[PDB]
């Protein structure tokens, strides 16, 4: 010993429907999400940690925080 | 149902702080 | 119609109001088990009967 | 495909009686539904 | 899977519808003007960032344009070749463009004993070698001299001199007798079948000068011949890198290379 | 698009310029002892019915030399091959090389290992001198019977040859050590038969294993043997029955350029 | 009678000494076993047996595995020895000992042959008439006989059937037996390394067919042919089949 | 596979025989043609000629070196003594039982036991087996991980050792890997192709490591002697019972070794 946006958007035309509904019936968890993807032992140590750190700064996080703040403020 | 993956994602997120603490020791 | 099947290799079909058997068809069970909610029956078909 | 559509739950993947093995594999694959909280019983 | 006989297909006009290798040929001038040995890994990493698989971008080098034209290499999936414009190498530029932009299905030749003739504007005489000097003498119907003594190989007229590559055409419907020293050069009788879209040529310096078809009636500056200005070869490399996707969109995989044409003409 | 190979073609059970090459060895021409034999052959071919300027003649010095960068020019090829009681392997390899279609890949042994996929992959090395030595490995990249970092104990399969065909048992990677200064090694797979060629031998004993298959040697109608004492007899008997040769083969597999194999990247 | 409606394997190999001489290795067996394990033959089931020369190996042929493949080298001057070896190790010959002292034997059909095995078998033969008078030979003088084979390791002799003959042999270096062909042996496949398929397995000149157990490949290095043989084990096994011989006499066999 | 038959309907050679004898018998008989006499006696009994092979061993210990027999029917005469009973029992248990082994190495790997049907077998010239257990964190108990002197002795100057220790604990082994090789074998079941005829006095030959079990099957026999020809005559004249007490191979996964099945 980039283009991924276009490729991901183009790949999204051929998925089946019945299997999609079947998978949407079975809930996932923190284990099934990454159990089908190969990982490097050095980086698999911090894989859930990084995605959760980036997710706590997501738009949905701001929306839920604002909703909670407005709900608590409404008790005045 | 399958939406639960979102709900857990924001639930245990607090644990990152602990790891972040370790990260600052490793930073 | 209630379709009850196990792991040992036996299956049955019957009716809810009265406990008597009806002929079984694989197609209906295969379609149902894909999406229908499964119930863990502690009291199996033999014991219920 | 045994049933009406080709999905993973009903995919017996039959090798070239039949009801016995088909029910056996359906039962073996059905127990994992208990992890997915797809039950309203015990 | 009936490969041979062409069969009509059928489609629709309303229903919704719809890895490889990349080479590069560059002159020695850029190598002398870059002054960085590890540049190959740099370019490979940049192409990886663009999306191409790493460790799969090949490189070839040549001394000069005329020497590179000697037995050119089609062995690649997307030929993107740069050429330095010269104010005195126009004919070689044109002949190279003709030879590496059209699919030429050729036949063998042996001029020492036989006659030859041509039947169409797709018929051409192509000679490749290190020293080719073509002598041509047309003949009458009764095999008699016309402007040349057939028994001598001197009263002819030279249509080429001191070139590695040459493309010649004669008036269809008459016979000819050829004279050239085949020791350091060979020649073929070839027929231009169809346009090969497996190669792209980008010109640097000068203006639009190429002519891909021998017909005077057309000089089609098609969209597989580009032109850019340059003062630093690194700028040219970067500009080529930034628009690899557009070049790919312009071209396509070699049609003859696909398994579909396994019995028409292999590649 | 795909020339239309998808939609099936259906008919009815009850329905109602060209080039020909001729390859000959040099010593045959030397034994001919003539300077204008080509003109005589041309006139005889014209009397047969071929247009003038259709039959062409090429020369190859030796079986060893010709196998380096083999070339097929005409739409038809009838090669004349001389037999030596010690060159059976080389003759068979040449027949296999210029008798079947191939699709090859380039190789660079200074960086990459190599392996085999199935039983339709062969190794072809061409050049003026090729010496190929192999050293297989276990399931954990360790040499078995050969030190993986020593260039002395590697087993040999090729030496002092111009045309070498190599095969090893699939499922295991290997390392190659060849004098690349005078050789080049490529990985090829056979796509099927080539009908653009035909091989006729003088002498011999009907020994031409055209396939690497040990079980069978499927002799076809494209490989024949003729006895000889003076080469003009062979030339006459091969220009007399030319129509049968033409009927045997076909002109629908012609390649674009003269190359026994199709290069790739 | 039968009615119908519409690992446990071994692989022995034989090779001449000059093959190993070209190989120049004392660990090649381990590597070949490893390759066979990778291809799908469990280790410890491929036994290797080495002979010296065709003539030396002809006497007393032993067949251990259930699927034997032999690499025989072409001999331009000893073709008959190769043919006789192939005929002996390719068909099920049922044999019994024979006497040479005060008896005369005969033949009755094409299946009856005579097999001579020894270190040096110079077998001499002289036919006889009804009145026990020879034709061109004397009943006592050995040199008056007609020599059929001299200085030989293995000879398959066939004489005309229905006529008795006296045989003179060197018993101190050879022995002869009467054999009958009771089936085509299907546990030995001969791969001829070189030559031009010069093997005939029937004494009858009218029919000399080539079966699928007698192959032919070209060679210049023993490692290439060895690799080719190892690679194509599936096809070689598919061509051959199991054994159905009664085996009235028990010999050594290899398993495990 | 299931077998279907009936119990009210009246429902009803070509094998190999190997005789194993000590070389002391050959020395005592002082003859060379007695093999021919035994062959002719068997032919009279009803066995085909040239269908019996004889194998000779120099010593009990020497015969314990890869004792794999090569007959369909096997009966071995075993010498009698009161100072080598352990090795006799080891040989009897290795011959009378079927085993499937795996390669081992002592300088690189650790090993343990988990089922009582698995034991350690070391064969060769001489095996000086020494072993001590470990804990979960790999610290020697009564031994040091590198000291070869504190390791407890379990086998010294033995030509064939069958060892068994407490299961469920990793262990470390030390022996010279140039004079004896060790393999990990499991007892798949009974080997019915062999039988032992202890020519001597009382039997102590145990075929199991379990003390509470003393299996005395019908495949172990005992007889006294004062002349070898008496033993040979008794063996040859009573082939019927000693053959009907055994059976054919019941193996599900056969091994790779020489066999003599004419």
């Amino acid at each position: 010993n980039g283009e991924l946006r276009e490729e991901f958007n183009a790949l999204s035309q051929e998925i089946a429907m019945s299997q999609l509904i079947d998978l949407a019936l079975l809930p996932l968890d923190m284990f099934s999400m990454f159990s089908g993807i190969k990982s490097t032992i050095d980086a698999a140590k911090s894989m859930a940690t990084n995605v959760m750190k980036k997710f706590k700064k997501s738009g949905l996080a701001n929306s839920v925080s604002t909703l909670t703040d407005s709900l608590s403020d409404a008790a005045s | 149902m399958a939406s639960l993956i979102y709900r857990q994602l924001l639930t245990n997120s607090y644990t990152v702080d602990l790891s972040d603490e370790i990260q600052e020791i490793g930073s | 119609d209630v379709f009850e099947a196990g792991i040992d290799g036996k299956f049955f079909a019957y009716k809810v109001d009265t406990f008597e058997e009806i002929p079984f068809d694989v197609q209906k069970f295969a379609d149902l088990v894909t999406d229908s909610p499964v119930i863990s029956a502690i009291i199996d078909f033999k014991t219920l009967k | 495909s045994i049933g009406s559509s080709a999905s993973a739950w009903t995919d017996v993947s039959t090798q070239i009686s039949s009801v016995s093995t088909q029910t056996s594999t359906i039962s073996r694959r059905l127990r994992l539904k208990e992890m997915a909280t797809q039950t309203e019983g015990m | 899977q009936n490969y041979g006989i062409n069969l009509p297909i059928t489609g629709s006009m309303d229903i919704a519808y719809a890895t490889s290798t990349l080479c590069l040929y560059y002159p020695t001038e850029a190598a002398t003007e870059i002054n960085d040995n590890s540049w190959k890994d740099t370019l490979s990493q940049l192409f990886l960032t663009k999306g191409w698989p790493t460790g799969s971008v090949y490189f070839k080098e040549y001394t000069n344009i005329a020497s590179f034209s000697v037995d050119p290499q089609l062995y690649c999936d997307y030929n993107v070749v740069l050429m330095k414009y010269d104010a005195t190498l126009q004919l070689d530029m044109s002949e190279l463009a003709d030879l590496i932009l059209n699919e030429w299905l050729c036949n063998p030749m042996d001029i020492t004993l036989y006659y030859y003739q041509q039947t169409d504007e797709a018929n051409k005489w192509i000679s490749m070698g290190s020293s080719c000097t073509i002598k041509v003498c047309p003949l009458n119907t009764q095999t008699l001299g016309i402007g040349c003594l057939t028994t001598d190989a001197t009263t002819f007229e030279e249509v080429a001199t001191a070139e590695k590559l040459v493309i010649t055409d004669v008036v269809d419907g008459v016979n000819h007798k050829l004279d050239v020293t085949t020791a350091t050069c060979t020649i073929r009788n070839c027929k231009k079948l169809g346009p090969r879209e497996n190669v792209a040529v980008i010109q640097v310096g000068g203006s639009d000068i190429l002519d891909i078809t021998a017909d005077p009636t057309t000089a089609p500056q098609t969209e597989r011949m580009m032109r850019i200005n340059w003062k630093k070869w690194w700028q040219v490399f970067y500009t080529v890198v930034d628009y690899v996707d557009q070049i790919i969109q312009v071209m396509s995989k070699r049609s003859r290379s696909l398994n579909s044409a396994a019995f028409y003409y292999r590649v």
